[PDB]
């Protein structure tokens, strides 16, 4: 359980990093 | 007010020698005084290591990098690397030494007095950065003038002495070269080698003769190269693919120093042919060698089986296989079972070290030899207290081996960095974004937005 | 701006500054010189000499033991010196 | 003996700015 | 003649000093381009001249 | 035009997402295998014997380790610094007890990152910009290349690069400190002044800066939306923040020119950061932080230690210990 | 040890490898004599 | 005009050094804590407290010289030069540590001064005193490192020393007997270290590399007025650099130079926060799950039992001359050691 | 105001600490604190 714990988390940041880079907030020119 | 202040030039003082990109005399001049410096370092520092040379120390206890270069072509020494005449010596370093003045003479002159520009006083001296030809037309005399340099190392091999042969039997000695290696499947084999364990690329050359065929082989590679050069101007393909100016070719040229500091770091930590351990040191894997070979000795002169001895791990305590097989010493040293050198050579056998030679053959010079390098390894502070970091002081060496290396991987290091930063700029300043973006026309303003 | 002193670049270019302290200075360096050459400096600051870290046949380190005591301690381990 | 080295260093040391020196005395192309 | 070769070798010496200072003074002050042309011209066949006699009489006590 | 072109087009787009570019064509490949290779090494790969010694380290998460704990082991001291791709071994069985998987990361690391550099100046001159970004990311790339790379080859062996795992890490350093006293080497103290020089210049900037931002909000919104981005004018005051700072502690301790006190910024601990990577590649030459082991003794003779010696005694401590059943010789001199 | 006949020249040969450094630092001496224009 | 009013504008006047009212506290106790450790690494020993030379004067060089602490017998003394200890007798004073704690308490109340004295300029000035605020950190490292970790100990003795290589021992005894190293408290202190150094060189760097061009030549530094309502770099061209290059990029100044502040100074914080842990031996030392694994199973070896074999090295090896007090007599046969070394 | 040139005074300056440096770096070889 352990294990399956920290590959967890690990795996969340991975999608983290997907979601910030592909959805992040678009800067804009105002 | 002829260049010479921020305001003409473009650039300030910390930067004042980019002040000279177009001024072809006042830049010889600078290039022939540097030049100036270099031969007068390789004068004052022979004479100065001269001065401090006692000939019963071993050179490597005495601080020298520049002798053992000297002796390792040959001069003022024997069988063994002992030295026997001392006078030549005094003479690459007085000669260089008088040269420097000359070469100093002749760029302060050209710095000063001569013509700031050189195109208008003679056709031939003076050059354009962007003229293609007149460039490779340099670079076409420089590559001879290598080729020929490259020579002169055959000629002193082959027709006026001899090198320092560290494998010549009965322990070394100064040995004439006769039937130098041309087979290109040799010479150009060391190229394709692999650079990892076991291989080295060209840093394992570990004879005289593939030595002296390769600088045949570059000699007139170089001349060659150079005709070409003179006679030729560069293609469709390379004009599209350079840089060219003043600046690009510099970057070129760090490029190159840096790639060959880093090979010159690894040749003389791991090579004892062209860098013999007699005059340098034995090198970092020797030393760990030789130690497994010292207690070896003196542990089966007190009556051990070496062969069949077991350490702590289930390894063998003096003797075990590499991962291919061969007998090689155990320990931590097994990671050096690529060494070789010409103490330890004589035991070895189709399979390694051969244990009869181990219980019979082991001389007593071999014994010296070993103790020898063992204690004189390429450890030490950088005050110079020698052995390992927890040494006490005493002992006052670190290996030439050390100096050599860790001095030129530095040099090497910052002369990448030196790449990147006039490449870079290069690059830009060639393009015009080198001062900056252009707020007019900011190229990313014209640019979609990624998202 | 300015806060209104003299600036420096002033002052150390002015002989008036020089004359003042191509003495000072140099008188300063020689006292402190003699502070350590007259051995003075070793008794305001209670530092052994080298012959006064231990005892001739002594191999221990005269090392503090009481809270109260321990000026007391430091003048006994400096008898045994003699 | 030191001072023969200090004496020789003093010397060759100096020789620098004293060029300067001269130079800019002679109002020279500095 | 162990005393003509120190002789020649500190000319050498004093003479390099003078060269050493004196050559880029004469050669960035500009009155005397052609008061110093003779000056530098002779210390310099001086100096090479010089040389070459150290350069033999160590051949007689080296 | 041709598809070669095309392509050639696609590969420098300045509007791709991620610019890909010629050193990402390398770089990409690269850091993939690198990254799915350690993923799965950090948390399944069997034990590892690391020092050539037949007594393996495990560091993998399914073998019992933590995060903190785990790590992708170098490989064995009995290849030394031999080439081990996967096709050099008997089987993969071989490969990961050899400590295989550490020469595929690296390498590929090492090739990935350097490309990396290179597509830092590639982009900034598809961008009209200046091309020395690419020269800061150099210091961190040294300093990789040195614990990676070049430290081992100057010992002999990858078995004494560093570990990729947080105590891998404490591990190199520990033994590290004992083999060469980096503590005391000079380029290790350029390091620090380096690290903390840019931590705190760091934090003053930040600060200096923030002190000095525009009121251009109210108190119940957040300052930052005082800035939009791209707009034509600074959102702070640096006459006020010099002010304030050339008063704190005199005018020209401060900076009143942004591109000088910028380039300060960078130049700081890019250079520290040099001369650390630079120490330990020359360490790895085995020219090791200064020794002053009895250097004060008495008049008789006594040594009188100093503090250099009871590091010398911590020290000793990890030598005689690290890797405790390896050495059969008296001098551990790799 | 230099031929004896040079033994008098030992303090300046412990001194002159030395020397190309004072270039660099003559440079220094000499952008502050034209005061870093 | 009454006194007090006279006196603060005299205090507040625009000269070359800035006075205040904070000068009254800071200016009196740096000069002395500055003065006293060059006055004690010059010329003191620290003989009576560690047997050790410790200054100029018995022949250490600047990496070895120190103000050493006192010695563990004088517990936690204030060491007032005028206290039962010392009864106002300066050689003895300087003999047994006074220094020391001279040092560390003037120093404490200079940095008290020199926190007080950026709020006192930030306020005359106009500015937010997030300065100030930054400061805050240095000042938890120094009071967690230098006054709550001996306070904890047994005594000053294990406090830091002041010198260099005093220093090094005291990260090397946090390795061996704290492992400080395994502590997420100084992780967060790295990360936030480092990530400091990152920040202000990627930033700098960045700056340098967007400029606009505002000047002719090729040294771009003359191309700034201070005045200028302009910002000297482009915002839009770092953002989509950094974007592209490595997929986010800021887009906010303001959250940038916040940012800036912040990670350093929070990780500065954390550091402290795991030193006040170590003033009680409250240590991440362990993994209990490890240790009871390693202690049944001989053939378990992580990174983890590999550095306590080393820290149980440290420990007994440094541990009678680091602590000479405790007269540590270990024979040759318990020393731990590994084979042949 | 001025009648000594700045880069003069630099120059001595320098040769000044240079010296004294010279002298730091000597003393770790001679006397106290040489490990002889
Ligand atoms: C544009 C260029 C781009 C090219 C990139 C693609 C090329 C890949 C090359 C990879 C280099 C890494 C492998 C080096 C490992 C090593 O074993 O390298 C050492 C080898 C020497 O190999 C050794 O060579 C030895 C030769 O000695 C043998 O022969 C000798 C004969 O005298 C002696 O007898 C000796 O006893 C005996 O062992 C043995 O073979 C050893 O087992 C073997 O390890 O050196 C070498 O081939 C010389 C060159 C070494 C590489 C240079 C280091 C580069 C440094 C990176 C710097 C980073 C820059 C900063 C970035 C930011
Ligand atoms: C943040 C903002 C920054 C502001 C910083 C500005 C700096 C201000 C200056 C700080 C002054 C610090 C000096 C404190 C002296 C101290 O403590 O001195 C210690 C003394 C107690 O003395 C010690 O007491 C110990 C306990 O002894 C007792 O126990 C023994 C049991 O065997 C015997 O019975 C013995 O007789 C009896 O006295 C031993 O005797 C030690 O050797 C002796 O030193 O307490 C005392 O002065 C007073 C104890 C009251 C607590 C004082 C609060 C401050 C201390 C914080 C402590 C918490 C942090 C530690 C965490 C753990
Ligand atoms: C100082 C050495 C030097 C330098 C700086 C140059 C510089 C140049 N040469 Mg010349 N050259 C030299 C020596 C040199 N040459 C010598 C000694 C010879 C004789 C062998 C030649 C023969 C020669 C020819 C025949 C040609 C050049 C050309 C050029 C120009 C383009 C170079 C180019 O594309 O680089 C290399 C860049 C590349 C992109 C090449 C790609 C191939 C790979 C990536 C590099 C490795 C190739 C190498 C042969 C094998 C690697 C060995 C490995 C085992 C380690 C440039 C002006 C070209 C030109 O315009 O001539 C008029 C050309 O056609 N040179
Ligand atoms: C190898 C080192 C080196 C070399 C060869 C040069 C060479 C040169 N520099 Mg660079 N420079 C250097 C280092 C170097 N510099 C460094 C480190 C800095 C930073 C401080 C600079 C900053 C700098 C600036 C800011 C400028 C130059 C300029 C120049 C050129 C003209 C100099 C001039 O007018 O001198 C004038 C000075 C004098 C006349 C004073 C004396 C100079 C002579 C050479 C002393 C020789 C001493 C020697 C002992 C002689 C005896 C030997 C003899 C017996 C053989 C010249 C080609 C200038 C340029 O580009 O011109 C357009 C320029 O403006 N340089
Ligand atoms: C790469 C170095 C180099 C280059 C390219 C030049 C180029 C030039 N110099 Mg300079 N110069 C140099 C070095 C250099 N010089 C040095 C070292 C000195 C001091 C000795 C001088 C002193 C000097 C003066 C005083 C003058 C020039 C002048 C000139 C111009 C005319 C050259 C001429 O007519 O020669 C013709 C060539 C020959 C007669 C051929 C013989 C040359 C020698 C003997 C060849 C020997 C080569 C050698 C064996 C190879 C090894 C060299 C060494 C590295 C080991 C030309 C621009 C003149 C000028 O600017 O006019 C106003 C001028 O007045 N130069
Ligand atoms: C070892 C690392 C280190 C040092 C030496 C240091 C030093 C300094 N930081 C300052 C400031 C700052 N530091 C900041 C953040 C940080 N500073 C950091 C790390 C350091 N900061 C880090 C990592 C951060 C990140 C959060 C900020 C935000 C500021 C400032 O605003 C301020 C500044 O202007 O700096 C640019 C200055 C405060 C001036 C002062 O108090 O004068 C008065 C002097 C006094 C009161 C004397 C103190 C006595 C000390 C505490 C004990 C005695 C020390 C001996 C004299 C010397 C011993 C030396 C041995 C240990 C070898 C000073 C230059
Ligand atoms: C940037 C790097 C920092 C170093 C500064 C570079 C100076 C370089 C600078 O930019 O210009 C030098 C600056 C200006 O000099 P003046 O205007 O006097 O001279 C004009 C000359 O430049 C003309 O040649 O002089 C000083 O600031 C000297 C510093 C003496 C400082 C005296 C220190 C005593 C104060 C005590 C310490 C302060 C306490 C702090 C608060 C407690
Ligand atoms: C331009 C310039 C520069 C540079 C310069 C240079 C780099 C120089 C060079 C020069 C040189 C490069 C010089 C040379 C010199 C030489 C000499 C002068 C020599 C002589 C010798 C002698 C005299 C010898 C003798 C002897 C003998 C024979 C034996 C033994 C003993 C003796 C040693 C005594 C600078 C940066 C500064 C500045 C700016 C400009
Ligand atoms: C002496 C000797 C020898 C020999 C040698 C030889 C024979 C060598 C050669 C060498 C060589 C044969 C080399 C080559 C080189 C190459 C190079 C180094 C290249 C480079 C390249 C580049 C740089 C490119 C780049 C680029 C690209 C790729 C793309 C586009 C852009 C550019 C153009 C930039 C031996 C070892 C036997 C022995 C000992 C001694
Ligand atoms: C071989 C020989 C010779 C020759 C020699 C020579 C060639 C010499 C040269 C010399 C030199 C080449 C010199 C130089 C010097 C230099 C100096 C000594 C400088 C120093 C510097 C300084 C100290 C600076 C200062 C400063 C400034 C100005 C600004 C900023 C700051 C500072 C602080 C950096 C003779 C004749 C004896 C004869 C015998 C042999
Ligand atoms: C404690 C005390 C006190 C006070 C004291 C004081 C206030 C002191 C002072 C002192 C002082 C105030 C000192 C000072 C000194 C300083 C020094 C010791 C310096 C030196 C330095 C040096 C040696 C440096 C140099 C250099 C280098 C190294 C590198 C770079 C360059 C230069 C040149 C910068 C009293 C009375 C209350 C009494 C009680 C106790
Ligand atoms: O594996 Mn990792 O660590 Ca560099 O030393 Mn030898 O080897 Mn081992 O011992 Mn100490
Ligand atoms: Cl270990
Ligand atoms: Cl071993
Ligand atoms: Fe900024």
């Amino acid at each position: 359980m352990e294990t399956i714990t920290y590959v967890f988390i690990f795996a969340c940041i991975i999608a983290l990093f997907f979601f910030a880079i592909f959805f992040r907030e678009p800067p804009r020119i105002t | 007010a002829t260049n010479r202040d921020q305001e003409s030039s473009g650039f300030a003082w910390w930067a004042g020698n980019a002040r000279l990109i177009n001024l072809s005399g006042k830049l010889l001049g600078a290039h022939v005084a540097h030049a100036g410096l270099i031969v007068f370092w390789a004068g004052a520092m022979t004479l100065f290591e001269l001065a401090h040379f006692i000939p019963e120390k071993p050179m490597y206890e005495q601080g020298l990098i520049l002798i053992p270069h000297i002796a390792t072509l040959g001069w003022g020494v024997g069988p063994g690397g002992e030295v026997v005449d001392t006078f030549p010596f005094f003479v690459v370093g007085v000669v260089h030494l008088i040269s420097s003045a000359v070469l100093g003479f002749g760029g302060v002159y050209h710095a000063i007095r001569g013509p700031e520009t050189l195109e208008e006083y003679s056709s031939f001296f003076g050059y354009d950065w962007k003229d293609k030809n007149k460039m490779t037309t340099i670079l076409g005399f420089h590559l001879i003038v290598l080729g020929i340099g490259a020579l002169l190392l055959v000629a002193k091999a082959m027709f006026f002495g001899g090198l320092y042969d560290t494998w010549a039997p009965g322990g070394g000695d100064v040995r004439v070269i006769t039937n130098p290696t041309l087979d290109p499947r040799v010479i150009f084999g060391y190229l394709l080698k692999s650079p990892f364990g076991g291989e080295g690329w060209i840093v394992s050359v570990n004879n005289l003769e593939d030595v002296v065929g390769g600088h045949i082989w570059i000699g007139l590679i170089c001349i060659a190269g150079g005709i070409w050069h003179i006679l030729t101007t560069p293609f469709g393909w390379a004009r599209r693919a350079f840089i060219w100016s003043g600046e690009a070719y510099l970057s070129y040229s760090l490029g190159a120093l840096s790639m060959m500091g880093f090979i010159a770091t690894c040749f003389v930590w791991f090579n004892n042919t062209v860098y013999p351990s007699e005059f340098y040191g034995p090198t970092g894997p020797e030393a760990s060698q030789a130690q497994a070979m010292t207690f070896l000795i003196r542990d089966q002169k007190l009556g051990a089986n070496v062969g069949s001895a077991q350490g702590p791990t289930g390894l063998g305590k003096y003797l075990m296989r590499s991962p291919t097989g061969e007998i090689i010493f155990g320990g931590e040293t097994m990671r050096f079972w690529d060494f070789r050198g010409p103490w330890l050579e004589p035991l070895r056998g189709p399979n390694g070290l051969d244990l009869n030679k181990i219980k019979n053959d082991i001389q007593p010079w071999q014994e010296r030899r070993a103790a020898e390098y063992m204690t004189h390894a390429p450890l030490g502070s950088l005050n110079s207290v020698g052995g390992v970091a927890t040494e006490i002081n005493s002992v006052n060496f670190v290996s030439p081996r050390s100096w050599l290396a860790t001095s030129h991987f530095v040099l090497a290091f910052f002369f990448l960095v030196g790449h990147l930063w006039h490449a870079g700029r290069a690059r830009a300043a060639a393009a015009g974004f080198e001062k900056g973006i252009d707020r007019e026309s900011e190229p990313v303003l014209s640019m979609p937005s990624l998202d | 701006g300015t806060t209104g002193e003299r600036p420096f670049s002033d002052i150390i270019t002015s002989v008036r500054y020089w004359v003042i302290h191509s003495i000072t200075i140099p008188a300063l360096f020689i006292a402190g010189w003699l502070f350590v050459s007259t051995g003075l400096a070793y008794d305001v600051f209670g530092t052994p000499r080298p012959d006064s870290y231990y005892a001739q046949e002594q191999r221990s380190i005269p090392l503090v033991t009481d809270r109260f005591e321990a000026k007391q301690q430091v003048e006994t381990f400096l008898e045994q010196l003699k | 003996e030191v001072i023969a080295q200090l004496t020789m260093i003093a010397m060759i040391g100096i020789a620098g700015p004293m060029i300067i020196f001269l130079l800019a005395v002679r109002r020279g192309n500095l | 003649m162990t005393i003509l070769f120190q002789l020649a070798l500190a000319a050498l010496v004093i003479l390099s000093f003078v060269m050493v200072i004196g050559v880029p003074v004469a050669y960035a002050s500009p009155q005397d381009w052609d008061r110093s042309k003779q000056l530098i011209f002779l210390g310099s066949g001086l100096w090479i001249a010089l040389v070459l006699v150290v350069g033999v009489l160590n051949f007689f006590v080296v | 035009a041709n598809l070669w072109e095309r392509f050639c087009n696609w590969v420098t787009s300045t509007d791709n997402r991620l610019y890909v570019g010629w050193f990402g064509v390398i770089m990409i490949p690269t850091l993939l295998a690198a990254t799915i290779c350690f993923v799965i090494a950090f948390i399944a790969a069997p034990p590892v014997d690391i020092d050539g010694i037949r007594e393996p380290v495990s560091g993998s998460l399914l073998y019992g380790n933590n995060i903190i704990t785990g790590a992708v082991v170098p490989s064995s001291n009995a290849i030394g610094l031999h080439f081990y791709p996967i096709w050099e071994a008997a089987s993969l069985d071989e490969w990961l007890y050899n400590g295989g998987p550490y020469q595929l990361i690296i390498f590929h690391f090492l090739l990935g990152a350097s490309c990396y550099m290179g597509r830092q100046w590639e982009l900034s001159y598809r961008l009209g910009m200046r091309p020395w970004i690419c020269v800061a990311y150099s210091a961190p790339l040294a300093s990789a290349f040195a614990v990676f790379l070049i430290y081992p080859i100057g010992q002999g062996s990858f078995s004494d690069g560093m570990p990729l795992g947080i105590s891998g890490t404490f591990n190199f350093m520990i033994v590290f400190q004992a083999e060469h006293n980096i503590l005391m080497h000079p380029f290790h103290q350029l390091g620090v002044a380096g690290v903390f020089g840019g931590a705190l210049f760091c934090a003053m900037h930040g600060s200096l800066v923030t002190s000095s931002l525009i009121r251009e909000t109210t108190e119940t919104e957040s300052a930052n939306y005082g800035y939009k981005f791209g707009q034509e004018e600074e959102t702070y005051n640096i006459v006020a923040a010099h002010g304030y700072f050339g008063r704190l502690i005199f005018q020209y301790a401060s900076f009143n020119n942004s591109r000088s006190l910028h380039f300060f910024l960078a130049a700081w601990p890019v250079v520290g950061v040099w001369f650390t990577a630079l120490g330990i590649s020359t360490m790895a030459f085995n020219l090791n932080g200064f020794n002053f082991n009895h250097s004060v003794i008495d008049a008789k003779g006594n040594v009188i230690n100093t503090w250099a010696d009871i590091i010398n005694r911590a020290n000793l401590g990890m030598e005689v210990m690290h890797e405790r059943n390896a050495h059969n010789f008296p001098l551990d001199l790799a | 040890k230099l031929p004896e006949a040079y033994a008098i020249f030992d303090p300046l040969v412990d001194v002159l490898p030395v020397i190309p450094v004072l270039f660099l630092a003559l440079a220094f001496v000499w952008q502050a004599a034209v005061g870093f224009r | 005009r009454g006194w007090f009013d006279i006196l603060d504008d005299w205090l507040k006047r625009d000269r070359f050094v800035f006075v205040g009212w904070s000068g009254i506290l800071l200016f009196p106790c740096a000069y002395l804590a500055l003065g006293g450790w060059l006055t004690g690494t010059t010329f003191v020993t620290s003989w009576y407290t560690h047997g050790l030379a410790s200054s100029y004067l018995e022949g250490c060089n600047f990496l070895t010289v120190a103000v050493s602490t006192p010695a563990n017998s004088m517990g936690h003394s204030l060491l007032l030069l005028w206290g039962p200890e010392a009864q106002g007798d300066f050689t003895r004073w300087c003999q047994l540590g006074g220094l020391w704690t001279f040092i560390a308490l003037h120093g404490a109340f200079g940095l008290i001064g020199f926190m007080l004295r950026q709020f006192e300029i930030a306020r005359l000035v106009g500015v937010r005193p997030y300065n100030a605020i930054a400061f805050s950190a240095p000042i938890a490292v120094f009071v967690s490192v230098f006054l709550i970790y001996p306070l904890g100990q047994s005594s000053w003795f294990f406090a830091p020393s002041f010198g260099v290589a005093a220093i090094f021992r005291f990260l090397l005894f946090f390795q061996g007997f704290h492992n400080w190293t395994l502590n997420p408290f100084h992780m967060m202190g790295v990360a936030g270290v480092l990530g400091g150094a990152l920040l202000c060189a990627i930033h700098g760097a960045t700056v340098e590399n967007t400029l606009f061009q505002d000047g002719e030549g090729a040294s771009t530094f003359r191309a700034f007025n201070p005045t200028q309502a302009e910002e000297t770099y482009s915002m839009v061209t770092a953002n989509r650099f950094w974007s592209q290059i490595f997929g986010i990029a800021f887009s906010n100044k303001r959250w940038l130079h916040f940012f800036m502040l912040f990670v350093p100074v929070t990780g500065l914080w954390m550091s402290a926060i795991g030193v006040v842990g170590l003033a009680l031996n409250l240590r991440s030392y362990d993994f209990i799950s490890q240790e009871i694994r390693a202690a049944e199973d001989p053939e378990f070896e992580t990174f983890y039992t590999k550095n306590l074999l080393l820290n149980e090295g440290i420990r007994a090896w440094m541990a009678p001359q680091d602590q000479p007090h405790e007269n540590f007599v270990f024979p040759e046969e318990v020393l731990p050691r590994g084979n042949a070394l | 105001g001025g009648r000594i040139p700045l880069w003069i005074v630099a120059t001595v300056a320098g040769m000044g600490v240079i010296v004294i440096v010279g002298l730091f770096f000597y003393g770790a070889y001679a006397g106290l604190g040489s490990s002889l």
